[PDB]
């Protein structure tokens, strides 16, 4: 139990320390040394917790634990601390009354802070209005990244196709939603914008070029030339044709997982290996499609832009989640067979073809393009901000007590303990402000509890007020950086069950 | 609220086991030395766990089970005490791995319900009506005291008693209505059942005391023979009315409850009573006046003004046995339709070692003869009913399904004690012999047969639910606190 | 003969129940601390045991046994010792009954003989189902392992670097793999998704001068590429005596320049006759060594470990050349190239070695973000071999994961009856000891163990006769037959040997002799 304790009561000890200097308006703390004349006086979290020496060995996790946030981003760190401690207030109190394996109840948090998430999505707002300013401003930076690289020849043609690239994406700027395409024997000023998922090396021969309604599944197997490696094993037959037809029985079982493909209402199946012309001649008559050459990468970059998964094995007919296509055009260009995949639903994805002179060029241009995608993208997250001042605080709370509604027995009182901890940020932050909490607090939740509740905490008049008209708004990104990290800060300390004293030194 | 149970069980366990070493003939005996300076030494568990003094609260309850376990099957006393031993013993692990006592002590009720139907099964069914196995069972359970040639002759004589106030829907049967009175003097021989009453003392040896009287009546009378005390003439005058109340009623016998406080009958009212010929008995002890209440169907009369001709019973025949220090007096056909005859037979021997052993002998032969009567059928000891019972629950705890399942599994293994504890007591190697009892299982079931060694099944059914119900009581209280 | 007995039983259950709550991809980890100041973080039983320096003589057998396991099976860390010390609990209740402690023993030798004929009846066959359905295995046999962790998102990528890394090293006759054969190598940077499956040694090198080009050149259609390993000392003339090399002035300077470089001219020529393209040595070089060799194509690679060696010679079929004289091109080893690829935007800029031709070794790539992801990938990926090899070496398997205890305890206590004498309880408490795994599983997922074990023995009997095991992780639902859930029934019935033999050296020592410390 003192395992637990120390990493509780010993991080509880340990996190009181910064939670009182969590804001402006927070409180100090002097850090003395043996000398004595040595020592400073700081508002800064992360600096108290790595000064000041500590021999109990939980402790020195969330040292290394903060120093993520601080690589990462940098802001908020004293937040994250605070936040990581209240999380262990509530989670000591479900253990010494339940005495069970934490493991249980940290499930029972991945599935609250989903439902937190989604919360501050629909209320989060954002300064990309008036996209006209915030347009010129895009292809301007985008220039200056193309100094030194050979891109730096024409200007106006690559910042143009980066433009619409990333204002057209509404959606993740993950690099995964951009297909890069290269090819040899072609001028640079030739590159052209397209938005299909375009692959190579095109898929069977009598198969039609024209594709109406394609469905899309992931499944891995080999159903040409099996038994890779026949030396070693022990042949005892009596004649050389049973050496081919115990290949050919092996082959003869997966007939039944290619009947479940047809029943899967799917006119296409995609497969890594090769095909054998017998169950490839069977895909003909059930309508079958057979795409080759997906290889790993653009096999994970389909699924997500199609919405559908990846799976090497069946586990149940008539139960997947698949992707479609509308319409999926053969061509060719450039002495190589292509291939182009349009009509997804809901699909947002772009692909740029750069055609260069040579294998050097084409490294270099790739490189160089997607340092200039992360500068532009990087302020989609940023300056974007949402309502602040406790209201979206609260809107977290709430959201996790729906989720208490459908619930299971003993996971109950772990989501429920969650929502408990959201609600300790106000009342932190009235203690430390010389307000009252259990006043502010409990006003401020049942008023936020149903409805057009867009009040928020007002530290200037010590009331509840709406923060809309006084203007107090954070980061967007602070806040899913800050749950990120408090998040995986509580599952280190609890999946461990045993903690062993640090050697002092 | 483990710490109070746990501290409980451990201290209960530690008197289970001394009482273990006790079981059966060769087991090892224990000694209590009191403060007084009295040393006791016996097998018996009641014995011992009374004269202990326990000062734990839970561990007092063995006494009255062993109380309970003596008054109804009569046998197992310390068989009870090994049996809630091993529930104990094997329910340190279940509260480590979180049960709460509410299962185990549910599961013990719900076990020993089943354990019933398990054994009746397995048990031969007999009949009231023969008198073969009746004269046997009361034979071969003398074979443990002293009297050998002597235990066939009071056989035939305990097996007729209790069939005639046994009946068949009576069940249970008041054994308080059976009464040995011992004297010194006379031997074993010599019996008569008198199943008309039979007291504890002898006549009035004075002169003029007729001691012998025909079709008289005979009724519980609490007052006393006494002169004046708040000159022969006038002692004589208040002892005339006396007498002659009691003439108005034709009441010839006279029984007078002992009292150190007065006297019994003066001397002068012996020969006023010589004339109508009045026998009376005197030194009436206390715990008769309850028994004489009863088989007779009279009341007893406390002042001179209650006493009435319609509380007096009925005696054929009064008149004193003339014996070796003894001088019993007998009474026959009571003619009492309502109330059954009670059965009183007089012990009779030269040493007074006979006459108090051969008294402790004889109840324990009537209480098995008496489990026939509730329930028919007997099961042959030394470990075939243990070992039986824990045969048939190996498939049937697979049948289970939750917590309840493996108290099925420990049920089965404490059941094994009794009959280990008797291998050990023997000499024998404990686990040897219980593995040679089971490897035979799969052809022989009850087989002890030859060796004239039999058990009622009524002493294997009590143990079982007596020590049920005791441990699922010993769970119950998780506190201890100082009341006055 | 008195004390002995019982103090070996407390002190051997001590030591198991630290790692009982880890068994399971659901047993929670630990935080162990190396005498260094490093913290280690890990669910594998392996380093715990392995990390505990103790003065017990009961607890330093699991240390032993555990270093012969990681290499046979390397899955029997937590589970044997848990198991043995079920069979430990069950034998104290038998020391105060009198039963001879080597009739338990021999009891618990006997008893899984029996049970491994029982669960031989109702295995099933994975070749004779499909030739599919096995490779099925191997991509999600480190799925389970590595689940647990960040690295299950991309869990996908190294699923198919396992299956083409086994065939190689291991043949069908022998079906074994050796230690020696896998190279793990690992560094701190980059991402997991970078990670490459090669057929040979990796050999990080910088190319020395960087006017050496990044590729090798065929040399007019040679056949392969060579290569050239020297371990000799290869250095100044320096004598047995006197040495006291001195430049006096000027003057000497054209005296002792002809004098030296025309020594190695000689030697030269013999190395174009072979072919070799590259020479690698154990120590560095000079500066100007390599410039001569610059103009002919001839790469030079220096600081190369002793233990590099070994893969560097079985993969790329080559040797250590002892003399240039009687060199010739029989022996010289060909692969298909030897070109450098940049890993990230690591500055090392490592090299790959390809072959393109079946080798007997294979070298393990693992990268990652942080210094204990790299170092828990390497760890579960070694585990994840050894289930390959265990498919292949036997073709019949069972379901665990709980179902494989259960069924075997019901054999062997339903046998119990029919075998008489003393080994009548040592069969009822081997059956009673293999219900302590599905139990601790059922502890390390949060359930009632009773409650559980009661459900999985009368799904087993009234329904019909299958393997239904207990759920660590959350599932859909349980028959894990569904989910094709499978385990190595070589694996299991290794892990049942060891743990009856490490039982039976507990008991054999009834005296505990250690001197004093000066």
């Amino acid at each position: 139990e003192n395992a637990r304790l120390s990493a509780f009561v010993g991080a509880i000890a340990v996190g009181d320390l910064v939670k009182s200097t969590l804001g402006p308006k927070g409180m100090d703390k002097l850090l003395q040394s043996a000398s004595s004349n040595t020592c400073m006086v700081t508002n800064d979290g992360a600096t108290i917790l790595k000064s000041i020496p500590l021999d109990n060995p939980a402790a020195k996790v969330l040292v290394n634990i903060s120093k993520v946030q601080d690589d990462e981003v940098g802001d908020g760190t004293t937040s994250v601390t605070v936040l990581s401690a209240e999380l262990l207030r509530e989670a000591e109190k479900l253990i010494d009354q339940s005495k069970i394996h934490p493991q249980t109840i940290i499930e029972g948090y991945r599935l609250a802070s989903a439902a937190a998430l989604d919360a501050l999505t629909k209320a989060a707002v954002d300064n990309s209005h008036d996209k006209t300013m915030f347009r010129e401003d895009l292809i301007h930076i985008a220039k200056t990244t193309l100094s030194s690289k050979i891109l730096s020849q024409d200007k106006d043609h690559f910042a143009e196709l980066a433009t619409n690239a990333i204002l057209r994406l509404k959606g993740s700027t993950n690099l995964e939603h951009i297909q890069i395409i290269k090819i040899l024997g072609g001028k640079l000023s030739d590159s052209f914008l397209d938005e299909g998922f375009i692959l190579a090396k095109k898929f069977g021969n009598n198969q039609p070029k024209r594709i109406e309604n394609a469905k899309i599944l992931i499944a891995n197997t080999t159903l040409d030339t099996d038994k890779v490696k026949i030396f070693g094993t022990k042949f005892k037959v009596d004649s050389t044709a049973k050496l081919a037809q115990l290949e050919k029985a092996e082959r003869e079982k997966m007939k039944n997982k290619i009947a479940k493909i047809s029943k899967f209402g799917i006119n296409t199946f995609i497969n890594r290996q090769l095909i054998y012309d017998y169950p490839e001649q069977l895909f003909t008559d059930l309508g079958i499609n057979s795409i080759e050459h997906a290889d790993f990468e653009g096999v994970e970059r389909l699924a997500l832009v199609t919405g559908g998964e990846v799976v090497s094995t069946f586990d149940e007919p008539s139960k997947c989640k698949l992707g479609e296509c509308d319409v999926i055009e053969e061509i060719m260009l450039g002495e190589q067979p292509f291939l182009k995949f349009s009509g997804c639903k809901a699909g947002e994805a772009c692909t740029i073809v750069l055609r260069g002179a040579t294998d050097q060029t084409l490294d270099e241009a790739e490189r160089s393009l997607h340092d200039a995608l992360s500068v532009l993208s990087q302020t989609t997250k940023e300056t974007r901000t949402v309502l602040g001042g406790g209201c979206a605080e609260m809107v977290m709370s709430k959201a996790v007590d729906t989720e208490a509604q459908n619930i299971d027995g003993k996971k109950s009182l772990a989501v429920e303990a969650f929502a408990r901890a959201l609600r300790q940020l106000p009342t932190i932050l009235a203690d430390n402000a010389g307000f009252d909490s259990s006043e502010l607090v409990s006003k401020l939740r049942s008023s936020i509890y149903n409805g057009i509740s867009t009040s928020g905490l007002d530290l200037n008049n010590g009331t509840i007020a709406d923060m809309r008209q006084l203007g107090i708004v954070e980061s967007y990104k602070l806040k899913r950086a800050v749950v990120s990290s408090a998040s995986e800060a509580a599952e280190v300390l609890l999946r461990v069950d045993n903690i062993i004293r640090a050697r002092p030194r | 609220p483990q710490e109070v149970r746990k501290a409980n069980i451990i201290a209960a366990r530690s008197v289970a086991d001394a009482i273990r070493t006790s079981l059966g003939p060769k087991g090892m005996d224990k000694m209590i030395k009191t403060s007084r300076g009295e040393i006791i030494i016996s097998n018996d568990g009641h014995t011992i766990l009374k004269q202990m003094a326990i000062l734990h609260p839970v561990a007092r309850m063995l006494v009255e089970v062993s109380a309970a376990q003596d008054s109804e099957a009569g046998d197992g006393t310390t068989s009870v005490v090994i049996l809630t031993g091993a529930l104990l013993g094997a329910a340190e692990r279940l509260l480590n791995k979180g049960i709460h006592p509410t299962i185990i002590a549910d599961s013990f009720q719900s076990a020993a319900k089943r354990s019933v139907d398990i054994l009746l099964e397995m048990c031969h069914k007999v009949s009231l009506s023969d008198r073969e196995q009746l004269v046997r069972a009361a034979s071969t359970s003398l074979s443990s005291k002293i009297v050998s040639q002597y235990s066939s002759f009071l056989a035939p004589l305990a097996v007729d008693s209790v069939l005639k106030i046994s009946d068949e829907n009576s069940k249970n049967v008041d054994l308080n209505d059976i009464r040995l009175v011992k004297k010194v003097g006379g031997t074993i021989d010599d019996t008569e059942m008198i199943d008309g009453v039979v007291l504890t003392q002898t006549a009035i040896k004075s002169a003029g005391g007729p001691t012998r009287k025909e079709k008289a009546k005979i009724g519980l009378i609490q007052f006393q023979i006494s002169p004046p005390k708040p000159i022969l003439k006038e002692e004589r005058a208040y002892l005339l009315n006396i007498c002659k109340k009691i003439k108005k009623a034709k009441c010839n016998v006279l029984l007078i409850q002992k009292s150190i406080l007065r006297d019994a009958v003066n001397d002068l009212a012996l020969h006023f009573l010589s004339k109508l010929n009045i026998m009376v008995v005197k030194d009436i002890e206390r715990e008769e006046i309850e028994f004489l209440s009863k088989g007779l169907g009279c009341k007893p009369i406390a002042d001179i003004e209650l006493f009435t001709e319609d509380r007096l019973g009925s005696a054929d025949l009064v008149e004193e046995i003339d014996s070796d220090g003894s001088k019993i007096v007998r009474v026959t056909g009571i003619r009492n339709n309502n109330a059954r005859p009670t059965v009183s037979v007089v012990i009779r021997g030269a040493n007074n070692m006979i006459i108090d052993e051969t008294e402790r002998s004889l109840h324990d032969a009537l209480c098995v003869i008496r489990c026939l009567v509730k329930e028919r059928g007997l099961i042959a000891g030394g470990g075939a009913p243990e070992i039986e019972i824990s045969r048939r629950l190996s498939k049937e705890a697979r049948s289970m399904e939750g917590v309840q399942a493996f108290i099925w599994q420990e049920f089965a293994s404490a059941l094994e004690v009794i009959p280990t504890t008797l291998a050990e007591n023997a000499g024998l190697n404990s686990i040897k012999v219980v593995t040679e009892l089971r490897s035979k299982h799969e052809n022989g079931e009850l087989n002890t047969y030859e060796e004239h060694i039999l058990q009622p099944v009524l002493v294997s059914t009590s143990a079982i639910t007596l020590a049920s119900e005791c441990v699922k009581s010993i769970l119950r209280i998780d506190d201890i606190a100082f009341s006055r | 003969g008195l004390e002995a007995k019982k103090s070996h039983i407390l002190a051997a259950r001590s030591v198991a129940s630290i790692i009982k709550t880890s068994l399971g991809p659901r047993g929670l980890d630990k935080i162990l601390i190396s005498p260094d100041g490093e913290i280690t973080i890990t669910n594998d039983g392996a380093t715990i045991l392995s990390q505990m320096e103790l003065d017990n003589e009961i607890a330093k057998l699991l240390v032993q046994l555990s270093k012969s396991q990681d290499d046979e099976i390397g899955d029997g860390t937590t589970g044997v010792v848990v198991l043995a010390s079920a069979l430990l609990d069950q034998a104290l209740e038998l020391i105060q009954k009198g039963i001879h402690p080597i009739k338990i023993a021999n009891g618990f030798d006997e008893a899984a003989k029996l049970a491994i004929s029982k669960l031989e009846e109702t295995c099933d066959d994975i070749s004779a189902s499909n030739d599919e359905l096995f490779r099925d295995f191997l991509l999600r046999a480190a799925k389970t392992s590595l689940g647990s962790k960040i690295v299950s998102k991309d869990h996908d990528r190294f699923a198919e670097m396992a299956v083409e890394a086994v065939i190689n090293v291991m043949d069908k006759d022998r079906k074994d793999v050796d230690f020696d054969l896998i190279k793990m190598q690992g560094r701190v940077g980059g991402s997991i998704s970078d990670s490459k499956l090669i057929n040979g040694v990796i050999l990080d090198k910088d190319f020395s001068h960087p006017q050496m080009p990044k590729c090798v050149l065929p040399k007019e259609g040679s056949d392969g590429v060579k290569l050239a390993i020297l371990t000799c000392p290869f250095e100044p003339p320096k004598p047995k005596t006197k040495h006291k090399l001195d430049i006096s002035s000027v003057e000497e300077y054209q005296k002792l320049q002809t004098y030296e470089q025309d020594k190695f001219k000689e030697m030269i020529d013999d190395v174009k006759k072979a072919g070799a393209d590259v020479v690698i040595c154990q120590w560095g070089f000079d500066d100007e060594a390599n410039h001569l060799l610059l103009q002919n194509d001839l790469p030079a690679v220096r600081w190369v470990g002793g233990q590099e060696l070994e893969h560097i010679a079985i993969s790329t079929n080559g040797r250590i050349v002892p003399r240039f004289q009687d060199l010739s091109k029989d022996k010289l080893g060909t692969c298909s190239r030897i070109y450098e690829q940049e890993f990230g935007t690591t500055k090392d800029r490592m090299l790959i070695i390809e072959q393109s031709k079946e080798t007997k070794t294979v070298t393990c790539f693992v990268r990652g973000s942080n210094k204990m992801i790299v170092d828990e990938a390497e760890r579960a990926l070694h585990d994840s071999l050894c289930v390959v090899r265990n498919l292949v070496k036997d073709s019949r398997v069972v379901y665990g994961g709980g179902a494989a205890e259960v069924t075997m305890s019901l054999a062997v206590s339903e046998e119990a009856d029919k075998q008489r004498g003393i080994d009548q309880y040592a069969f009822r408490g081997f059956a009673q000891a293999l219900d302590t795994i599905p139990m601790t599983l059922a502890e390390n997922s949060g359930l009632d163990p009773i409650g559980t074990l009661s459900t999985l023995k009368s799904k087993q009997l009234k329904e019909k006769i299958s393997n239904i095991g207990v759920d660590c992780l959350g599932y859909g639902s349980n028959d894990m037959k569904e989910l094709f859930v499978v385990d190595p029934f070589i694996g299991k019935k290794q892990q049942i040997l060891l743990a009856t033999q490490l039982c039976r050296m507990i008991l054999k020592i009834d005296n505990v002799i250690i001197s004093g410390k000066d």
